[PDB]
């Protein structure tokens, strides 16, 4: 099984008002090319490193996106992941708390 | 001790949209410190450390011997493919290879590669030859033991890697021997009849970290789910471990959280 | 140091 799996998570502890990095890792997928979008209540979010994709021993390929932001209160974040091993785009919903 | 070097190399026919199709990345330590893609064309410092302590021609140099790999890793997957009978779609070529220095003094060294992610060859064990994973890699396997291929790496792993290995611990001792205290929290979720109590220790390093969840006293993380190390932007690492409780008995757990930066072992509770 | 792959 190829699929990418997903965890969404911010860099500190999420606090109301307070500065932060939200984070989404997709690890054990092949082939290489995978799409993988921060979003904030269903759309794309603002300056994201996706940069940053190396793999394992095993070979499969792991991508950590990250981005800088502020938890809005009553917002939704998640990360879009799109993959050829997958039929349709992934939501990985990210908790607050 | 137990340092190491590594170098992982990636060649794909389908990148794909706005991605560069060749990269290498180094990494020293489980640390990310030099970057190359086709797209920038040139090495790049991912740490401060080796910047600090590196002149012009050691990007030069890196720069062009990641442009040459370039090429020839261009080469390299128009030849697999044509030996996979292959006419078109996504394929990849991957290298991975390095050297580790245990606190013995002593040396390990590897090189191995694959094709769309599954093992095509290696050197093996004792650097003298190259083992063959699959049928199409054999032509290779006689063409470099006749190119004397097995030789120079054996070289490369067990002088030229290792003397780098040992100027770059140098160079980053402080960074690579720091210590970050992660931020530790507990919560509790619940959309069903069962209780899920999360624990997430956030921003730790070094790497190794040990994260458990007790059931009034005795670990109770025989069936607690955890999500493995992952990292964050900034050389941390994140973790965070799940348990179902029954509602009702949720003040009877606690996560534990050991880790080398640490006064005292975190022990933490559930409180709605 | 990265370092030259083999021409297959």
């Amino acid at each position: 099984d190829l699929t990418p799996k997903v965890q969404v998570y911010s860099r500190f502890p999420a606090s109301a008002g307070t500065k932060n990095v939200l984070n989404c890792f997709a690890a054990g997928f092949h082939p290489p090319k995978i799409s993988i979008t921060l979003m904030k209540d269903g759309v794309p979010m603002e300056g994201a490193q996706y940069s940053d994709m190396s793999f394992n021993d095993d070979w499969t390929f792991q991508r950590l996106v990250h981005a800088d932001f502020t938890p809005s209160s009553g917002s939704t974040y998640a990360c879009k992941v799109e993959h050829e091993t997958l039929k349709e785009p992934q939501v990985y919903k990210w908790d607050p708390e | 001790e137990l340092h190491t070097l590594r170098y992982i190399r990636t060649a794909m026919t389908d990148p794909g949209p706005g991605q560069p199709w060749f990269v290498t990345v180094g990494y020293v330590d489980g640390e990310l410190f030099v970057h190359y893609n086709s797209t920038a064309r040139r090495y790049v410092p991912r740490t401060e450390w080796i910047a600090a302590n590196t002149d012009q021609q050691y990007w030069d140099g890196q720069t062009q011997i990641g442009q040459l790999n370039e090429q020839i890793n261009r080469e390299n997957l128009g030849i697999r493919q044509r030996r996979y009978n292959q006419t078109g779609g996504s394929h990849t070529v991957q290298w991975m290879f390095g050297c580790d220095i245990l606190e013995d003094g002593t040396i390990r060294g590897y090189r191995q590669s694959a094709y769309d992610g599954r093992d095509f060859i290696a050197l093996d064990k004792d650097m003298k030859t190259f083992t063959a994973a699959v049928p199409e890699a054999v032509p290779t396997k006689r063409k470099w033991e006749e190119e004397s291929e097995p030789e120079r790496w054996k070289n490369y792993l067990e002088e030229t890697c290792v003397e780098w290995l040992r100027r770059y611990v140098e160079y980053g001792k402080a960074e690579l021997g720091r210590r970050e205290r992660p931020e530790v929290r507990v919560w509790g979720k619940e959309a069903d009849g069962i209780l899920t109590l999360s624990c997430r220790a956030h921003g730790f390093y070094p790497r190794p970290i040990v994260v458990s969840w007790l059931k009034d006293g005795a670990v109770r993380g025989q069936d607690a789910h955890s999500g493995g190390i992952v990292p964050n932007g900034d050389g941390t690492y994140h973790t965070w471990v799940t348990i179902e409780a029954q509602p009702g008995d949720g003040d009877k757990y606690q996560c534990r959280v050991e880790h080398a930066s640490l006064p005292q072992p975190g022990l933490y509770s559930w409180k709605l | 140091i990265d370092w030259f792959d083999g021409k297959e």
